[PDB]
């Protein structure tokens, strides 16, 4: 708690997408968004765009899961305020895991795909992404979803509750 | 919020506010207008009028149009002259629309809204090229 | 001539396609996809390359899509990556569509399209502001 400070987390398997990522980081007041994938990790091509795309006066950084956990192990970062961007649930959990703190989850986005269920307009899950729902919301993690923060916020409880039971 | 109004040849510019929406959520005091053949400036400055009688245009009006000099253009060019906090802005894009969109509820000046419509319009013009591996 | 497929969130390039031929009369070798909520980038490959299948892309293939780094960039941007005379560019608006159409009768040579794309693209964003008198 006396380190870095999570200022929002937001998933989504796009990372930054259209002005998602700058409106979300003027609202959020980021000055630092880093992102945890070991799959765009050992993408070099792709790190190279985000990074060249990276907002201005906003820093971009690529690390995976267990580099990530060090990063926040460190008081560089004490107070500093941070992005965390997913791909998804799954990797959340582990930082929580590792003793990572979160108080809340922010569903951005999810790429549909045969054999998952559409929740929403654009966010999928699978039994998996369920799973690790229900994890983060037993630990007393609230669950919210939604595309922008100018649209209605709902809970991704009520929303798989009226899917899955 | 500073009142803005879409107007293109055709029947683009309800489409062009609909993207827009789809990645920013319905928008407020926001109008459009369609231009068919057989129309002429005239007719569009009673849409446009129209429109404008249904927005709060207290703290400006910024008319984004397709191109420089063709009718929607023109039209809104005879409305805007003599008013402060008027201005019409060829070459709407989708930067310059979100961009825009997003910028007017932090209530910045007309002046500044302007400014800012131009420089992101032109600098959401970019090809992709190769990139450095 | 160069093939032409354009891009944008929504159903908005169909319409921006279409006030391009209120303009210039019905074009040839042009192409276009939307992008629908709950679609990601494997559909817009597909809708791309279904797209391309009807069009004559031996000189090369423009993608014209509304914003860097949405869906539909993203899925063009994987389309382009190792092809010869692939390009895309971002903030497609009318005066880039006007001036790309019309050069592309003269046979211009692919980075010489690429170019003017771009360019007229970005001058076609331009305010009134008061004028001299």
């Amino acid at each position: 708690n006396d380190y870095m400070v999570i200022g929002l987390a937001r998933i989504d398997d796009r990372l930054i997408h259209g002005q998602v990522a700058t409106r979300w980081t003027k609202e959020t007041n980021v000055s630092r968004i880093i992102v945890v994938s070991d799959e765009v990790a050992a993408d070099t091509v792709r790190k190279t765009l985000l990074t060249q795309v990276a907002p201005p006066g906003v820093t971009a950084h690529v690390v995976d899961v267990a580099k990530m956990i060090r990063v926040y192990n460190n008081p560089k970062y004490a107070g500093e305020r941070v992005m965390l961007l997913f791909t998804n649930p799954t990797d959340v959990e582990r930082l929580v895991e590792g003793g990572v703190k979160i108080t809340s989850v922010n569903v951005g986005g999810m790429a549909f795909r045969q054999g998952k269920t559409q929740v929403n307009n654009a966010v999928s899950v699978d039994e998996k992404d369920i799973e690790a729902f229900k994890k983060l919301n037993a630990r007393g993690i609230e669950l919210e979803v939604r595309k922008v923060s100018t649209d209605p916020k709902l809970k991704m409880m009520d929303l798989i509750s009226k899917i899955d039971k | 919020t500073i009142a803005i109004v879409i107007g293109t040849h055709g029947w683009a510019a309800e489409q062009l506010l609909k993207t827009a929406e789809m990645l920013l959520g319905e928008q407020e005091n926001v109008g459009w207008i369609d231009f068919v053949p057989g129309e002429n400036a005239e007719t569009l400055i009673e849409k446009y009028n129209a429109q404008l009688a249904k927005l709060d245009t207290t703290k400006g009006v910024l008319f984004l149009v397709d191109t420089w000099g063709g009718s929607p253009f023109n039209a809104a060019s005879r409305i805007v002259v003599d008013k402060e906090h008027y201005e019409v802005i060829a070459g709407v894009n989708i930067p310059m629309l979100v961009e825009t969109l997003m910028a007017r509820d932090d209530d910045p000046s007309f002046d500044e809204l302007v400014a800012l419509a131009v420089e992101t319009g032109r600098e959401g013009v970019k090809a992709l090229k190769a990139k450095p591996v």
